[PDB]
């Protein structure tokens, strides 16, 4: 007739799933809010997942809340057919959240195992006349002077590779974006030769890929590992739930 | 029949819940500080649109749970359940009444005057008296430079304003070289001028030549009508099911 | 003769008379309607300010050679007029198209053909070796008057001249605390929201109480 | 008959195309200098000449290096001086320098290098999917009998 010692296990286990499901619902919405404006940066290369993980997960997290509240109810009520409907709702949310975990992680390394997969976009689209050239140059010229950096390898990407910039900008005048110079509060350059020749202090010398990588990495693990953490609690609760369904 | 009554009740409750979620979503949309706008509003403790929205998040979750509570109660036909339900919703009703009114009270002050004060006072300052005065004098200056340098407007009415009033910028910078912000000339892609003498004179289309009030007001104006009227509609939906539910409750045999 | 200088045309100079500066039209055709163009020529601008003794403003010496007066020795143009700028005589047919000044190539030379600017050079009072015609920032709240004069460079006499301008006023400042940051107005929505959402609670209370009473009855 | 210095302290002097050179010593100042540059593979010398500037000590920024360009990418160039002050003369021995090559943005082969995070997640979760599916199947199998 099923021990109270196992009833309590389903109660605590559902309560833990409930809370971590609500927290995952909150976190995954916080990914989709795009705290760093990287939704433009993915979409030029396409086949996206880092946000698709979150857009799967928001509903999966709220799913975990609702089936788990019901699950606490079913455990106290000890009704055979209610425990069946605990299994046969949870295990679908489970499969969707697996996809959220896998999708969110898999794209991460497909683009931030090395910076060059992102660098290709900057060399193509920076200040470039085509439609997405303007769109993504709004992302970049904001990142640049919001955070003081000239590129992923600072004032050298712009000579380490071919980019749209060369073809409009003969390098003898600017070997790097003019927005790489530090600008006064009047927005004027601090010295001309001091940026056209470039001492290491008037230039924004930092590597921009830190912000881009740390954004992508942080959004990812929030989906991916919190997902696995819910799921690793769901297995033992769902296994105990098999034993409940087969004892009652 | 009574059954029909129950049906009506449950349907209104369902609507209450879906409003809780859609309110939660709307709140998150504005609480996002979406193009910032913290910097123009933390400048005056002009934050009740956001404060209302935060209130909107937790009442939004609260209303969802209370709704299902209600259905559960109605169905279960339990006096105490209904009672508690009543109490809780009453509380939540108060908090969203508060959010509604606080957003609604705030927005009338968003004006071509208010944003012209903060711009004349707090831009390019370099002599603030105190730390949180310097912390406000940064964020205002940054926000005016985002709007002027990418969204191509200048001043609140226009490139008039800097040339008719005293300002923080003005005491730092003499007009003969800085007749209004350098952020207001049209620069070419080298991020230096089309021609500066023509931007000094105001020859039309060498400079950002429109006010920004529309950019500043437009989002704030949506946030305003947004939370407040949606809360009011919920506070009506809840009011008539509260009366009905109460009625039913009262008609419970002991 | 109404040989009067002018504030530069307000069609395309939207901010012109700033707190310390004014742009003026140049003397286009002005000295040359009776065909004066017969050799090299230059023009001086003098600036002056209203005061009772200023009717002694003899912009030339008695022997017809111009005053060598400057912003220092005139105290900003009070104790006499001062030689605020110079340029060469434009031969009238050049007629800058104010419409076409959007050709970024030509823009600066069109402005340099069309006008002169007074107030421009904040530095020039300081440097002890800038032995040039200093065009300093003009003082706020001052009505100025302006006068172009023609000089016959081959013999060194003023040839003839304009009349002083009608008074040109700088921009002048409201102190920024004067901007009443109240609206006076009320929206529409505030008043409905405050009045209805204040009303609603009372009714709920009433109803609740009534519920109580009903349940106590039965 | 000096040796050129190397201003690699304040800046980055190597580049695609243009490079930076130290001015001649203050012994020479007001003198007439010719810089000479030579692409290593060839006899191909190029002359550019200027007066030796007044010694502004260490006051920062002007062309205070000389700048040299049309130094086409990947090329090793030697750099050298001949200078004069009166009928007296001055010199230095060559020094070699090398300019970066060009690289294609479309020649970015995807540097795709998987972390163990991905692969640990995939294995762990595919195992968990398997275990739950199997479990669910076996649970309902047993319950079918009761
Ligand atoms: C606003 O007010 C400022 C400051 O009051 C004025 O700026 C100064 O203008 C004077 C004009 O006389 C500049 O004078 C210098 O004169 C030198 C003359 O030296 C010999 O060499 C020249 C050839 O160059 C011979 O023809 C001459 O006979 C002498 O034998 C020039 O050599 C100087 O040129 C150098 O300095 C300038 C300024 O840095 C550079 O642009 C040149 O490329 C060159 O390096 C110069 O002409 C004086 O230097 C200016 N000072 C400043 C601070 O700018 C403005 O004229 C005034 N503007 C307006 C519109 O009112
Ligand atoms: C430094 O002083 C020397 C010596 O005057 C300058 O070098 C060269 O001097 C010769 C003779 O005075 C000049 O020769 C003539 O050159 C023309 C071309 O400019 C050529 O067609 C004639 O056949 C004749 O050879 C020459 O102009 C001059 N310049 C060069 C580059 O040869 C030198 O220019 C001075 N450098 C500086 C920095 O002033
Ligand atoms: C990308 O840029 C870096 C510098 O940001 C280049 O680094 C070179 O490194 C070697 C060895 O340390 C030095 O001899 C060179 O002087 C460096 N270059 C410069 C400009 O100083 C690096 O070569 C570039 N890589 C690619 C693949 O282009
Ligand atoms: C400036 O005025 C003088 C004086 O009238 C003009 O020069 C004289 O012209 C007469 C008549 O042709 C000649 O007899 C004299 O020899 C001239 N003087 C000299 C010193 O040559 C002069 O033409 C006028 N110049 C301008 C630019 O108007
Ligand atoms: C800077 O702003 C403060 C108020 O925020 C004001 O008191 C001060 O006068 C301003 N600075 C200048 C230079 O006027
Ligand atoms: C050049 O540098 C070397 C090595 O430091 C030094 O021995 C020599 O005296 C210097 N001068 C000359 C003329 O070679």
């Amino acid at each position: 007739k099923g021990s109270p010692v196992v009833v309590g296990l389903l109660v605590v286990g559902n309560i833990i799933i409930l809370l971590s499901g609500l927290a995952l619902f909150a976190e995954t919405i916080w990914v989709t809010a795009d705290q760093y404006r990287v939704y433009p940066l993915m979409g030029v290369s396409g086949k996206d997942d880092v946000f698709a993980g979150a857009w799967i997960a928001i509903f999966c997290g709220f799913s975990f809340f609702v089936v788990a509240s019901f699950g606490v109810g079913a455990a106290l009520c000890r009704r055979r057919s209610m425990i069946l409907t605990y299994l046969v709702l949870m295990l679908i949310v489970y499969i969707f959240e697996c996809a959220s975990c896998i999708t969110s992680y898999t794209h991460r390394d497909y683009m931030v195992s090395n910076p060059s997969l992102i660098t290709k976009q900057m060399l193509t689209f920076y200040s470039a006349d085509s439609d997405q050239g303007r769109e993504l140059t709004r992302l970049w010229d904001r990142v640049m002077i919001e955070q003081e950096c000239c590129g992923t390898s600072g004032p050298m990407d712009w000579v380490n590779f071919t980019s749209a910039f060369r073809a409009s900008t003969p390098e003898v005048v600017f070997p790097w974006p003019p927005l790489c110079c530090r600008r006064t509060g009047n927005f004027i350059p601090v010295n001309e030769e001091g940026c056209r020749l470039g001492h290491l202090d008037y230039l924004f010398t930092k590597g921009c890929f830190e912000h881009i990588g740390h954004a992508i990495d942080s959004y990812t693990w929030g989906i991916s590992w919190f997902g696995f953490a819910i799921l690793m609690w769901t297995l033992p609760v769902m296994l105990i739930a098999m034993y409940f369904y087969t004892t009652l | 029949t009574v059954r029909c009554f129950q049906s009506l009740l449950v349907f209104g409750n369902v609507i209450i819940g879906m409003c809780g979620i859609a309110l939660t979503a709307e709140c998150i949309f504005f609480v996002s500080d979406q193009y910032s706008l913290y910097p123009l509003l933390e400048a005056t403790d002009n934050d009740d649109i956001y404060g209302a929205a935060w209130i909107g998040i937790f009442v939004g979750i609260c209303l969802f749970c209370l709704s299902v509570l209600g259905i559960v109660g109605i169905m279960k036909s339990n006096r105490k359940i209904l009672l508690v339900y009543f109490i809780l919703m009453f509380i939540v009703y108060g908090f969203e009444v508060a959010s509604c009114i606080t957003a609604a009270t705030q927005r009338d002050f968003f004006t071509p005057n208010l944003f012209l004060k903060q711009m004349l006072e707090r831009y390019q300052n370099n002599s603030p008296p105190s730390n949180d005065d310097k912390w406000k004098n940064n964020g205002v200056t940054k926000t005016w430079d985002r709007l002027m340098l990418q969204d191509y407007c200048c001043g609140v009415n226009g490139p008039s304003d800097w040339q008719k009033y005293t300002s923080a910028f003005r005491t730092e910078n003499n007009d003969a070289d800085y007749p209004w912000p350098r952020q207001c000339c049209v620069m070419n892609k080298l991020k230096e001028p089309l021609n500066l003498e023509a931007c000094k004179l105001g020859v039309p289309g060498y400079y950002h030549n429109q006010g920004c009030y529309e950019l500043i007001s437009g989002p704030m104006n949506r946030h305003a009508w947004g939370v407040a009227w949606f809360g009011f509609a919920i506070l009506c939906w809840t009011f008539w099911v509260l009366l009905g539910t109460m009625f039913y409750w009262s008609r419970i045999e002991y | 003769v109404n040989l009067q200088p002018q504030l530069a045309s307000v069609t395309f100079a939207t901010n012109n008379p700033t707190l310390t500066t004014v742009a003026l039209e140049k003397p286009l055709c002005m000295f040359d309607s009776s065909a004066a163009l017969h050799g090299t020529y230059e023009v001086y601008l003098y600036v002056l300010v209203d005061s009772a003794s200023s009717r002694n403003a003899s912009v030339q010496d008695s022997t017809k050679t111009p005053l060598s007066s400057t912003p220092q020795e005139t105290e900003g143009g009070r104790t006499g007029p001062y030689k605020a700028a110079a340029f060469d005589l434009a031969p009238c047919s050049d007629l800058p198209s104010l419409d076409a000044v959007r050709d970024v190539s030509q823009a600066s030379e069109i402005l340099n053909a069309y006008l002169v600017r007074v107030g421009i050079n904040g530095t020039c009072l300081s440097d002890p070796n800038f032995r040039g015609l200093c065009n300093p920032p003009l003082s706020a709240a001052t009505e100025y008057r302006f006068k172009y004069v023609l000089v016959n460079i081959s013999t060194g006499l003023v040839q003839d001249q304009t009349l002083w301008s009608d008074p040109v006023c700088t921009n002048q400042l409201t102190p920024y605390s004067a901007i009443d940051t109240w609206p006076g107005r009320r929206s529409g929505g505030m008043i409905v929201i405050t009045s209805i959402l204040g009303s609603l609670p009372f009714f709920l209370l009433v109803g609740f109480a009534g519920a109580i009473v009903l349940s106590l009855m039965d | 008959d000096f040796n050129i210095s190397s201003l690699s302290g304040p800046l980055s002097p190597a580049l695609t195309e243009s490079l930076l050179v130290a001015l001649p010593p203050c012994h020479l100042t007001g003198g007439n200098a010719t810089l000479m540059v030579r692409r290593a593979n060839d006899s191909k010398v190029v002359k550019s000449s200027f007066m030796v500037p007044p010694c502004r000590g260490r006051r920062e920024l002007v062309s205070s290096a000389y700048q040299v360009t049309n130094l086409v990418p990947g090329t090793k160039y030697y750099i050298s001086y001949l200078v004069t002050k009166g009928a007296s003369t001055e010199s230095s021995r060559e020094i070699p320098m090398s300019t970066l090559p060009r690289r294609k943005a479309e020649a970015i082969g995807l540097g795709m290098a998987p972390t163990g995070g991905m692969v640990v997640i995939q294995v762990l979760l595919s195992v968990a999917m398997f275990l739950l599916v199997v479990g669910f199947i076996t649970a309902l199998a047993l319950g079918a009998r009761k």
